[PDB]
């Protein structure tokens, strides 16, 4: 039993995609598909339903009058058509399918038994543009220091140090979205402080979506 | 309209047994059903029909109805269950038919000894002060259970315009980190005299300091 | 000693609708707290009430037996999600602990076919339900097969019931309805449930003796 979706990436505001889930290993002609969202670190969200007939469509509110459920059982495929992107509908887009089919009439539910792996459907007004690598100096016997990589888009970003020779005490940290809807995130090894004035230290930053490859060396100050 | 209150946090012991609830009106009528995700995968079923367990799902997986309040019960808990648990109903007593989850519950295993944050504050530096920008950056690696708070100070005033922090990330030793941005103009970075980063981890604050005059 | 039903009618405490609460063997006459569900807590018609009022107002022996074992009478269906919330119980869904609301185990409901004997020394009452969904659709996903029938015979008691599919008003909920019924079982005599959907089996029958 199987669920592979895909479909999704980044879209600008008011645009639009197609989202497609397939099914593999059961008879999806038979069951009722779903499709549930999850903002960047929030929780569950139901957008939407049909039954296996395609006879019922129900929509949540936040995405009527612009999303629309549509299935093609001689496919094996569950299809989400999002008009009217906006940001907040930014999220990791699932679907799923119903154990048994919902009983209406007398008012029996069943869960949802399997999910796609994901597809993540940005909605942001931002250019793809290539990050600033600022220095972060060591402080004036484990020094640290660190490269600030500030303003870039999409994700993600790789950083290493020295070219991949300083592996330990390294630690990247998840990058933060910010209110101009560009992402910075911060890599910093710590260091004896005495190699500080002997060993070099360079990070190595590296934005496919930009082809921007950046490297800064990390000194002390004067 | 119908909302599914749920606890956010929850945290047990290696082998005791943690219950989460989910309240609604007329919650057992309807039908809640469970959800598992840990971080970074789909969500997985381990109830629905407030009582009955998918098949896989363990046997320490239970559910029961108290009137208006669901819970699910999980025995012998340890740190594969560790993870984000949802509630689901289906409402067709507030308007059309529309499907309503809870805010989730973090269930944090405790399979490790506590773990202070070590804090490292960076100011805004001159090839930064050089583009017209100032950040600074704050530091916490190497705490546990990976749940911390953040609070800048402009002198010793509380500043909270232009504070971005990251949510606890796990790191190799099975221990946390996560990241705080206070993000300025270069005026205000020279118009004050030193700025704070207040970390503070299971009662116990840290603070950090850096300052233009230096 | 007569019979203090606490808040429920005759249908409500013989089919067992789960709001009646705790042993009696024999009794002079029934007490019968009214209810405004008229003891059916799921909507529908009961066959012949007043006749099976009466004979159960004054009876001198009272055993209440299993007549069909949940756990083993229905291996080829499903007796476990017969429960709905116009029947509820400690805030859950419940039904008629006397009856189970039988449905397709997977995507079929095999022809079904029971038959008790009545091995007793006296006459054993017996109570069953018809099921009859709003919508075709509804039909399918509890029984599967759109043709249903239920034959319900003994030496003294013989009906062929046919689905009822129809969208009546909105009653508890629900827009399905439930017909009961019920039949005596002479001491010698065997009753037999065919189907192939739409029927509430019996669970609990009672061996009875009456008086006059």
């Amino acid at each position: 039993v199987q669920l592979v979706e895909s479909g999704g990436g980044l879209i600008q505001p008011g645009g639009s995609l197609r989202l497609s889930c397939e099914a593999s290993a059961f008879t999806f002609s038979s069951y009722e598909m779903n499709w549930v969202r999850q903002a960047p670190g929030k929780g569950l969200e139901w957008v939407s339903y049909i039954t296996s007939s395609g006879s019922r469509i129900y929509y949540a509110d936040s995405v009527k009058g612009r999303f629309t459920i549509s299935r093609d059982n001689a496919k094996n495929s569950l299809y989400l058509q999002m008009n009217s992107l906006r940001v907040e509908d930014t999220a990791v887009y699932y679907c799923a399918r119903l154990l048994d089919s919902i009983v209406w009439g007398e008012g029996w539910y069943y869960g949802m038994d399997v999910w796609g792996q994901g597809t993540t459907v940005t909605v942001s007004g931002a250019s793809t543009k290539g990050p600033s690598v600022f220095p972060l100096a060591p402080s004036s016997g484990t020094a640290a220091l660190g490269c600030l990589v500030k303003d870039y888009f999409p994700e993600p970003v790789t950083v290493s140090w020295n070219s991949g020779a300083l592996t330990s005490g390294v630690h990247t940290f998840p990058a933060v979205l910010q209110s101009s809807g560009l992402y910075s995130l911060s890599s910093v090894v710590t260091v004896p402080s005495s190699s500080l004035g002997t060993q070099t230290y360079i990070c190595n930053v590296n934005h496919k979506p930009s082809n921007t490859k950046v490297d800064k060396r990390v000194e002390p100050k004067s | 309209s119908y909302e599914l209150t749920q606890s956010p946090s929850v945290s047990v012991a290696p082998g005791r047994t943690a219950r989460i609830t989910c309240g609604g009106n007329d919650i057992g009528l309807k039908g809640v059903h469970w959800y598992q995700q840990k971080p970074g995968q789909a969500p997985v079923l381990v109830l629905y029909d407030n009582n009955h367990r998918p098949s896989g799902i363990p046997e320490r997986f239970s559910g029961s109805i108290s009137g208006d309040t669901a819970t699910l019960t999980v025995t012998r808990v340890e740190a594969d269950d560790g993870a984000d648990y949802f509630c689901q109903v289906w409402d067709t007593s507030s308007g059309p038919p529309h499907v309503i989850f809870g805010g989730g519950t973090k269930l944090t295993v405790l399979s490790q000894p506590k773990g202070a944050p070590s804090v490292t504050l960076f100011p805004p530096s001159s090839e930064e002060l050089q583009a017209n920008k100032a950040t600074l950056v704050c530091l916490i690696s190497d705490f546990y259970p990976g749940a911390v708070t953040v609070a800048w100070k402009a002198d010793s005033s509380p500043v909270k315009a232009g504070v971005e922090t990251t949510t606890p990330s796990k790191q190799s030793n099975n221990k946390y980190a996560a990241s705080s941005y206070l993000s300025l103009t270069p005026e205000q970075w020279k118009s004050h005299r030193s700025y704070s980063c207040q970390v503070t981890h299971e009662g116990s604050t840290v603070e950090k300091t850096v300052a233009p005059t230096e | 000693a007569p019979l203090h039903l606490g808040k429920c009618n005759i249908a409500g405490w013989i089919l067992g609708n789960p709001e009646c609460e705790s042993t009696a063997s024999s009794w002079s006459y029934i007490v019968e707290t009214p209810s405004s569900d008229n003891g059916t807590c799921y909507p529908g018609d009961f066959i012949d009430y007043e006749e099976l009022r009466e004979q159960l107002s004054s009876v001198s022996s009272f055993e209440r037996f299993e007549i069909f074992p949940k756990t083993s009478s229905w291996p080829n269906h499903d007796s476990d999600k017969g429960v709905t919330a116009a029947c509820p119980h400690a805030g859950a869904k419940s039904f008629y602990k006397n009856l189970i609301w039988l449905v397709k185990k997977g995507n079929s409901y095999p022809k079904l076919s029971k038959s008790y004997i009545n091995d007793k020394g006296k006459e054993v009452l017996v109570l069953w339900g018809i099921h009859h969904p709003s919508t075709s659709a509804d039909q399918q996903s509890l029984y599967q097969n759109a043709d249903a029938y239920v034959f319900v015979g003994s030496s003294r008691y013989s009906k062929t019931f046919k689905p009822e599919i129809a969208i009546r008003p909105k009653v508890r909920d629900r827009e399905g309805r439930m017909n009961y019924y019920w039949t005596l079982v002479e001491p010698g005599d065997k009753i037999t449930f065919e189907a192939t959907g739409n029927l509430v089996v019996p669970r609990y029958a009672f061996a009875m003796e009456r008086n006059a």
